[PDB]
């Protein structure tokens, strides 16, 4: 990103410092399932058959659960609604999903790239309950009534996810930001390792915040990421780690007219917090999130450990339904009289652009 | 074995996705090219008449 | 690449803020507590065209509307939540796109202009002001007839 | 300097220029554009604001 400069004579103006920002993507610790059968138990071949079936699907389901937890925790656009006591449930959710895309558009996420929405079964039902009860009982209305399915919603392709991430019950305390935190942008640290510009650290006046919280700071609004003009909407921050009064948040607090000149092109927000600025926690009640993304931000990277065939154990591979490699290893100890079975997989899940992602929580 | 060498995998032109401006209002505005010699003599202002 | 697009985006920001400051037809609505959002925005857009017509802006000339993403969403929500879930309703529900609105072509603008919070003071026009048309001023320079000057009682 | 011309999405002129200073071994680079925006007839335009 670059600064704009005014006038014909620029001899008094500092050139924009190029900052080669890098974002990390990393494999997790390997994910495994272990079971053992003794030489008596191995007389019945259903145990290996059923335990192998159960292990294969349990690792596939963990890749999905880790990704859903990852996207729920990192997503920076957040919208909340109370559950409607009137008939407006489902309409209010459509308004929230469209509010995520309106926010993505206002911050400068490209409008033409493909978009996905993953609804928990309760809020997918709330949308189908609106569309199915339209007064013309035909086509999309009739499908929504009979089979509770919905078409795309608010520019997102619509998917129902059985598993979903839950935000915590937020603190009831009157929290405030201490000092006037204002992060800088750096390519690499004092040891020459790349810096992850998606995260920064703040001090807050009491230890009330929790990992996975979503909050807004009283005076701080998002800007269009290119022109740096204000959206007039509050910036939402996500809590990623806690240590007493010290809290790690995403995105960084990068103001327009940041005190660090080199990071001004990378501004997220119209101003830094005022002194003692109030924190408003959005997740007042614990609720299942609905996930939204524009494509290309959310990724699974797959590895494979170098488990050798033809020496010691007998080794085989399978593919999960998401394309991840499983390694199955079996080894028999003839002194113990036991077979040990290891199922294992290696992957990482990452959100490369936390702004290309958002969540809606109902139930306030 | 212990003490293997490590480096950095940096993918120097595989950019992560990034923001844009759609420019839609200024793409729809009427565009005009006044003469640059005329704009210099005039001090970067020009005038157009209104109807009677 | 970064410099070329950052300059292009500033031209859009300067135009949007120019049009926002200078446009003389203005219509305002309170944000609806009822279901009348989208209908109220359509009443405002149709009120702009009715006003343009009533002052004598030609009826045949083409017309454009640029909506901020939140009010474009409010029109799409109204049109998509209609009883017949087919055609324009289904497009507005599924993909949040709207047809032309109240004779204007309709566009979603990612950047948008803003008006300040207006004063809550009970202001009045001081004197009894009446302007005149001039081709040139007392120094012989052209006069911009689009604007004039007044006194107001308390500077808010 | 080297001087070059390009066109924005809206048809506006970009001038790009590069100046190499060989005794200190640096290129300074400049992108620049000149434009005006105007409402010639305010009555042909209008605005709508929600939230009163």
């Amino acid at each position: 990103h670059m600064n704009i400069e005014e006038g014909l004579d620029l001899s008094s103006k500092t050139p924009t410092a190029l900052v080669q920002r890098l974002v990390p993507s990393v494999f997790k610790e390997p994910k495994n399932i272990l079971y053992t059968l003794d030489a008596r138990e191995m007389r019945d071949p259903e145990h290996k058959t059923e335990a192998g079936r159960a292990a294969g699907m349990r690792l596939a389901a963990q890749i999905d659960s880790d990704l859903i937890s990852m996207v729920t925790q990192r997503a920076t656009n957040v919208i909340t609604m109370a559950d409607s006591t009137a008939g407006t449930q489902g309409r209010d959710l459509w308004n929230c999903a469209a509010g995520i895309d309106a926010t993505m558009t206002a911050i400068g996420v490209p409008q033409g790239i493909n978009r996905r929405s993953f609804w928990n079964p309760f809020n997918y039902k709330d949308l189908a309950g609106e569309l199915g009860h339209r007064a013309y009982a035909q086509g999309a209305t009739l499908t929504a009534y009979e089979k509770a399915q919905i078409p795309p919603v608010a520019s997102f392709d619509s998917y129902k996810t059985d598993i979903s991430g839950r935000l915590p019950k937020g603190s009831t305390e009157s929290l405030t930001v201490s000092g006037q935190p204002e992060h800088k942008v750096e390519a690499k640290d004092s040891n020459g390792m790349p810096v992850d510009n998606r995260q920064g650290t703040i001090t807050v006046s009491a230890s009330g915040l929790q990992v996975g919280d979503a909050f807004t700071i009283a005076g701080v609004n998002s800007v269009h990421q290119i022109t740096k003009d204000t959206t007039g909407q509050p910036q939402v921050f996500r809590v990623l780690a806690v240590s007493g009064t010290t809290v790690t948040i995403s995105p960084k607090i990068l103001p327009v007219e940041n005190t660090d000149v080199a990071s001004r092109p990378y501004a997220n927000v119209d101003a830094k917090p005022a002194e003692s600025a109030a924190i408003t926690i959005l997740n007042k009640n614990a609720a299942p999130a609905n996930l939204f993304w524009a494509d290309g931000s959310v990724e699974l990277m797959y590895g494979k450990l170098a488990f050798p065939t033809g020496q010691g154990p007998q080794v085989m591979t399978a593919t999960t339904e998401q394309g991840a490699t499983l390694i199955m290893s079996y080894a028999f100890d003839h002194i113990k009289g036991v077979t040990t079975a290891r199922f294992t997989t290696l992957y990482g899940c990452s959100v490369l652009v936390p702004e290309y992602t958002g969540i809606v929580i109902a139930g306030q | 074995a212990n003490q293997l060498a490590k480096d950095l995998e940096i993918m120097f032109e595989n950019y992560v996705e990034g923001f844009e401006a759609a420019c839609v209002v200024s793409r729809n505005a009427k565009k005009f090219r006044p003469g640059d010699t005329a704009m210099q003599r005039a001090g970067d202002v020009l005038y157009r008449p209104q109807h009677y």
